[PDB]
């Protein structure tokens, strides 16, 4: 009864830590006498070298589950598609650190993706509850043409749909376009003043700069940006009055991890105890079968509940995803971040400190402003 | 797009409205001069009004 | 420049080799000729795969990867494109596991596959229940990911259309295995025609509890997508006589027509490519190995191959990479759980059926049933006002019942078609 | 027409038989037993609506 799971991880002092991580989870709460067995390779940045470790270590290792890291940098994509495609053939589950985006949240693509950050569709249920909570009911969305855009706006249409509310319109982005002045300009000439910004961190700053100079940074115009542009240009070429989101304890590493391996080796024993396991060749050339426990290990999971982690208990959604994070509202104020308000699911707690607004208005603005000019 | 003077029944009911809603009018004359109704185009399968 | 044809086990290797060799023979002749390096193997490995992509890239720069396969395992879609995100060679689906078009198309993908998406099955779908004149819709689907973006778009497609069928919310399973609710759900739905929307092992369970229930008469109707009936050859016993899927099969095309119209298509994009520009395009020095972030320096061919004739048949795919014009064979189970031809779509993206209405007898129970009463109506005195299908509105009046008659062609023929 | 459970317990036909009603008032002519499994049949179904 001995099951080795290899990690994926970017130096040797994080491979050192995380296996000592395991080897003390290994005897953490309630355990048996042999359960796993610690195995880790590095972060390859070549796509073949990196195949070959992981087909020559995991693979030919009996292995159920991949402990793949975020990389290291960034700014670079370095996306851990490779992985998830090769577990695909046996619907191998995988690990995701912080890959926030919405590519791995469809099952299409991606046959078994398991993430510990939530994806990017919760900030359009933020937004709503923003919305919600301060009376804000025609909104406008300014979306790139991007996969995770078009997802958040789907997400945004179905969950404002059942209020019975409908966005004015929504205006569509291409990744390089630096002549959007007309589109700003068509989005001015419109009865609501919230705008929503979910676009890459260039284009949110190229957008932001031609806002700057078109003056729409004045009284009554609030901001609304995502979490990925807040950052880089975000910090020099914006002043005040923005509602900025953070994940509380995102960025941290071994925060997820402990709590995540624990998981899998609670649900490695619940397979062990609850029926025939079948075991994958050993060779990565020779088999192209697949798994019979695929399926069994996302009944197992999606329904797994475990109150052990830091985050309390821990649910996963349809898509396998982190379910129910904790979120925090910020705010600039003279190009310093302000905790407000934060979130833990379904609720608002906001601070003493007041939220401000563009224009240096002390009180919340209202999106109703009749021009009547009615042709 | 020459700029006419066109009055009659319904300006006077306008004005009033105006007047009494805070209303600035900007009349306006039909480019097609129908009032519009489902058509068949090219994709007949969509009923977008003229 | 060089052309790569990968089959499997199913054939021999040498009259294989010999077709790909003469194929582009036959005609269009390229101003420069290519070989065919034709690699055979039942396994269907990802390190098999990667060894002979890297074999091929050795082989003086091939320009022209043609993928097939033999299984029916959709993984080898996602690999194929992780290997295309990089290698940057153009690669046209065949028939095997690259036939279920499901991962979304990357910006960098260069794949032009010959499957049939879910965007242009609703359409055969929605010209199907016309024909039939079907009023009554129940979109019975299960939660998967994608499917409500397709139950939004289908919603506004029968929203704008002339028809205006009868639309009821959708009654979807939320959890497999429910055992409590299940009941409520198949009781919530009162109507003839349902549509589904899961895969093959729930519709397994699907159908047993409308079994269970009863849902197999002579006045329902079911609807069957691609990707649930795609296995011909394996019908589980719960599947009643009638289950109506559009998809493509080999029952009227083969490994050989698909590969011809694969190279032909190759062919007229390198005479478009050659048409603007002037230089042959190259492959990267190495295989796989790659330490910087990879461009391409020259333009793709993606907009060289948007407009395609060959032939007189035009082969074009839309941005995103699916077909303009597919096949969509209509398939209809037989009442010895078999599969055939009863129609077309390739006849100006129409519909076509053999005007064969009655075939949903009672197999899966025993309950015999009047239902379609025959009737026979002439047209001499003036009570009936019987006129012919007009091509403009929906076919015909909001106040009409479907009607059929013999037309003659000839005076020594008796064939007549069922307009 | 008269849509009588032939036999207790037939865990097959009872669907069946519970399917093949479709109307709101329905009278039951048993015993306490059978009708507690009556109703319990009624429950999985969902036939307690206003
Ligand atoms: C991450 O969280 C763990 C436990 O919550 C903590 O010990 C560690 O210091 C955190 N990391 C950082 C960089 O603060
Ligand atoms: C709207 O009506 C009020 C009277 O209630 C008036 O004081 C105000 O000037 C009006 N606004 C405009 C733009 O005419």
């Amino acid at each position: 009864k001995i099951v080795n799971i290899g990690a994926v991880l970017s130096t040797r002092k994080h491979e050192q830590m995380f296996r000592e991580a395991v080897n003390q989870a290994n005897k953490r709460h309630g355990s048996w006498k042999i359960q796993l067995n610690a195995t880790s390779v590095t972060h390859k940045p070549n796509a073949i070298q990196m195949a070959l470790s992981v087909c020559e270590d995991l693979i030919s290792s009996q292995v159920y589950a991949i402990l793949v890291s975020h990389p290291p940098t960034p700014n670079d994509h370095f996306t851990p598609t490779p992985v998830s495609y090769t577990a695909g053939f046996y619907r191998i589950p995988v690990l995701g650190l912080t890959t926030r985006m919405s590519i791995y949240s469809d099952k299409s693509i991606h046959l078994s993706f398991l993430r510990t950050v939530p994806p990017y569709s919760h900030q359009s249920s933020v937004w709503f509850e923003m919305m919600r909570v301060y009376s804000w009911n025609h909104i406008i969305l300014l979306v790139s043409d991007d996969h995770e855009g078009r997802a958040a706006q789907k997400r945004l249409e179905t969950l404002l749909e059942e209020r019975e509310s409908k966005a004015e319109k929504v205006l569509q982005f291409d990744p390089g376009t630096k002549n959007v002045t007309a589109l700003l300009m068509e989005a001015k000439e419109l009865e609501a003043r919230v705008i929503i910004l979910s676009a890459s961190e260039d284009d949110a700053a190229t957008v932001y700069r031609a806002a700057a100079m078109l003056n729409m940074t004045g009284s009554g115009y609030v901001w609304l940006v995502g979490e990925r542009e807040i950052s880089g240009n975000a910090l020099r070429y914006a002043p005040d009055g923005i509602l900025g989101l953070q994940l509380i304890n995102g960025k941290n590493e071994s925060a997820h991890i402990s709590d995540a391996v624990g998981v899998v080796a609670q649900a490695v024993h619940e397979l062990l105890e609850k029926e025939n396991i079948t075991d994958p060749p050993r060779g990565c050339v020779g088999n192209t079968n697949i798994w019979k426990t695929g399926p069994l290990f996302k009944r197992v999971l999606m329904s797994s509940k475990y109150a052990d982690g830091v985050t309390g208990r821990v649910e996963f959604n349809e898509d396998g995803d982190r379910k129910f994070a904790n979120y925090s509202i910020m705010n600039l104020q003279n190009r310093k971040l302000v905790q407000v308000g934060i979130y833990n699911g379904t609720h608002v707690i906001p601070n003493d400190r007041k939220i401000i607004w563009p224009g240096g208005e002390t009180e919340k603005p209202r999106g109703y402003q009749m021009s009547t000019r009615l042709k | 797009t020459v700029p006419q003077c066109c009055y009659g029944f319904c300006i006077d009911l306008l004005i009033k409205l105006a007047r009494t809603m805070n209303f600035t009018y900007e009349v306006h004359l039909v480019a097609d001069g129908k009032f519009g109704t489902q058509e068949r185009v090219n994709n007949s399968n969509k009923k977008e009004w003229n | 420049l060089n052309i790569a044809v990968m089959l499997g086990h199913s054939h021999d290797v040498t009259e294989r080799e010999l077709r790909t060799l003469w194929g582009p023979e036959q005609a269009a002749g390229l101003p420069l000729d290519v070989n065919v390096v034709a690699l055979l193997m039942n396994r269907t490995d990802p390190k098999s795969l990667i060894t002979h992509v890297c074999d091929l890239m050795s082989g003086a720069r091939i320009h022209g990867l043609v993928f097939g396969d033999d299984t029916d395992q959709e993984a080898v879609a996602q690999m194929l494109d992780f290997i295309s995100s990089h290698t940057f060679v153009p690669i046209l689906g065949i028939h095997g596991g690259a036939s279920m078009i499901m991962a979304d198309k990357d910006p960098t993908s260069t794949f032009f596959q010959f499957g049939a998406s879910i965007q242009q099955q609703a359409t055969v779908m929605l010209k199907i229940m016309q024909d039939y004149d079907w009023h009554v819709f129940s979109l019975v689907t299960t939660i998967f990911p994608g499917y409500r973006e397709f139950i939004s778009f289908v919603k506004t497609t029968v929203d704008n259309s002339f028809v205006g069928w009868d639309m009821q919310n959708v009654i979807t399973l939320d959890t497999s295995f429910e055992d409590a609710k299940t009941q409520v759900q198949l009781k919530k739905i009162h109507s003839s025609v349902i549509l589904l929307y899961c895969s093959k092992d729930e519709a397994v369970l699907i159908l047993s509890e409308a079994r269970s229930l009863g849902l197999t008469g002579y006045d329902f109707f079911w609807i069957v997508p691609s990707l649930v009936s795609g296995n011909t050859e394996l019908i589980p016993k719960e599947f009643p006589s009638g289950l109506i899927s559009v998809s493509y099969d080999d029952w009227d095309y083969s490994l050989e027509a698909r590969v011809r119209d694969g190279i032909g298509i190759l062919t007229t994009a390198a005479s478009s490519m050659l048409e603007k520009f002037s230089y042959i395009p190259e492959a990267k020095a190495s295989c796989y190995g790659q330490m910087e972030r990879p461009e391409v320096p020259m333009h793709t061919l993606h907009p060289f191959m948007v407009n395609v004739t060959w032939d007189g048949k035009d082969l074009s795919f839309t941005e995103e990479g699916y077909q303009v014009h597919p096949r969509l064979v209509v398939i209809v189970l037989n009442k010895d759980r078999e599969w055939e031809k009863v129609g077309k779509w390739e006849n100006h993206t129409l519909s076509l059926r053999h005007a064969v209405w009655p075939r949903y007898k009672s197999f899966s129970d025993c309950e015999p049933d009047d239902n379609h009463l025959s009737i026979v109506t002439l047209e001499e005195a003036p009570f009936v006002i019987v006129e012919d299908i007009d091509p403009l509105t929906e076919t015909c009046v909001r106040n009409t019942v479907p009607c059929r008659k013999f037309v003659k062609i000839n005076n020594s023929t008796n064939e007549g078609m069922n307009v």
